[PDB]
C-alpha cells in the first residue's frame, strides 16, 4: 500500500 | 489594526459552512490574500472550533504550475512545446493520468493535471530544480501569523532521490503544506514571481517583496492556468461568470502519525483572480467529504468559485472575460 513520504497516494494514478 | 475585511471574512465563512454541511465534510478552511500586500483579507475555519487552517496536507496538483514555471526556465521546453503523454514506467511503477491523451501543450498538461507531463519535465531537470523552485515561492518556509499549529509544513532536504521520488514531487506528494503556505505560493503566483511575507495587520502599498521569479515565465503560466477553469478543465465547476481565473484543484488522502494514509480524503483549489490582472490568492480545502464525491474538482472547486465570485462582486473587481 502507500505510504508517506516515500510511496505517497497520488490523484489520478494508482 | 488587523488586515481581515469583515465583509470577505462573513462571505468566506458563509460559503464555506454551506460548503461542508453539503458535502457532509468534517471540516473545511479558506484563505483570502492580497497578491500585491500579502495581507489576509479573509482567513476562516469551520466548524469555527476545528482550527484546521494550520493543518497540514500534501499540496498535489497545486504545484504543477511551478513544474511548468522551472521547465520553461531551464529551457527544458518553450512556451509551444507538445509533450508526448502516453503512460510509462518509473522503476517499476505506471505514471498515467485520469485520462490518456497521447499529447499534450503546456497547457493541456494544466487543464489535465497531466502526471505523466509533469514527470517528464521533472526529469529531465536536476532533483534541486524543483526543490529550489518550491522553496522561492515559499514551501517549507514558516508563516509566523501567530496560530496554533502554525510552523513550517513537512519539506524534505533530501541528500537522495529516486526516479519515482523526483516524479511525486512533480505532483505534489512527499512534501506537506499549510493553507497558509499555500496561499503565499499562489499571492506570488499572483505577483509574477515576487514573494512577500502574509500579514493579519494593515500594510500601505507598494510592500517590496523578493523577486523569486521571472515576471515573464509566471505571467505565461498563468494564462496557461486558465485552461483549468474552462471545459474539459479539471477546475471548470470553479468557473465565474464575467472573470477569468487561474486556478489548480486537487486531491490528497489523510496521513497518520505513523505516514500511513487512512481513506480521509482532503479536497482543495488554489488560485488566483482576475487572471487578467490578479488582485486575490484563495485557498479552499474542504476535509473528509462524506457525501460520495472525494476529489478537490468536485468538492472544493464550487465553493471556490462561489467565495472568488463573492469576492470580486464586494470589491467591485471590473469583469475581465470576453
Ligand atoms: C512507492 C512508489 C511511489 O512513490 N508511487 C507508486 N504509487 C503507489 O505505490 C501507490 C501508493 C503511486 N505513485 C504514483 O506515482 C502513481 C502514478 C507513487
Amino acid at each position: 500500500a502507500c505510504s508517506f513520504p516515500k510511496c505517497p497516494w497520488v490523484e489520478g494514478c494508482a | 489594526p488587523l488586515s481581515i475585511d469583515e465583509r470577505l471574512q462573513a462571505l468566506v465563512y458563509r460559503e464555506l459552512n454551506n460548503a461542508v454541511a453539503f458535502n457532509k465534510a468534517e471540516s473545511g478552511s479558506a484563505v483570502l490574500v492580497d497578491v500585491n500586500t500579502g495581507e489576509v483579507l479573509a482567513m476562516a475555519n469551520s466548524p469555527g472550533r476545528n482550527r484546521t487552517i494550520t493543518d497540514v496536507f500534501e499540496p498535489g496538483s497545486t504545484v504543477k504550475p511551478m513544474v511548468v514555471m522551472t521547465a520553461l526556465q531551464r529551457g527544458v521546453v518553450r512556451e509551444n512545446s507538445v509533450l508526448n503523454t502516453i503512460p510509462y514506467r518509473i522503476n517499476g511503477h505506471e505514471i498515467k493520468d485520469v485520462a490518456r491523451y497521447s499529447e499534450l501543450t503546456l497547457t493541456g498538461v494544466l487543464q489535465k493535471s497531466s502526471n505523466v507531463g509533469v514527470s517528464k519535465l521533472a526529469l529531465a531537470m536536476p532533483s534541486s530544480a524543483l526543490v529550489d523552485t518550491y522553496s522561492r515561492f515559499g514551501l517549507g518556509k514558516a508563516t509566523n501569523l501567530g496560530l496554533v499549529g502554525e510552523r513550517s509544513g513537512l519539506y524534505p532536504q533530501k541528500q537522495r532521490w529516486s526516479d519515482i521520488e523526483r516524479a511525486t514531487f512533480s505532483f505534489g506528494y512527499g512534501l506537506m503544506v499549510t493553507p497558509l503556505q499555500l496561499a503565499r505560493v499562489y499571492a506570488t503566483i499572483g505577483s509574477y514571481g515576487i514573494y512577500r511575507p502574509l500579514s493579519i495587520t494593515k500594510v500601505d502599498p507598494p510592500v517590496p517583496g523578493e523577486r523569486v521569479f521571472p515576471e515573464s515565465i509566471v505571467r505565461t503560466v498563468v494564462h496557461m492556468m486558465e485552461s483549468v477553469a474552462l471545459p474539459g478543465g479539471g477546475g471548470v465547476k470553479a468557473a465565474i461568470k464575467g472573470y477569468r481565473i487561474a486556478i489548480k484543484t486537487g486531491t490528497a488522502k489523510k496521513v497518520g502519525p505513523d505516514g500511513r494514509y487512512i481513506n480521509k480524503y482532503i479536497a482543495y483549489t488554489a488560485g488566483v483572480a482576475p487572471a487578467s490582472q490578479p488582485r486575490f490568492a484563495l485557498v479552499v480545502v474542504i476535509n473528509d467529504p462524506q457525501a460520495g464525491k472525494y476529489y478537490g474538482g468536485a468538492v472544493s472547486a464550487p465553493v471556490f468559485g462561489a467565495i472568488m465570485g463573492g469576492v470580486l462582486r464586494t470589491m467591485n473587481i471590473e469583469p475581465d472575460a470576453l
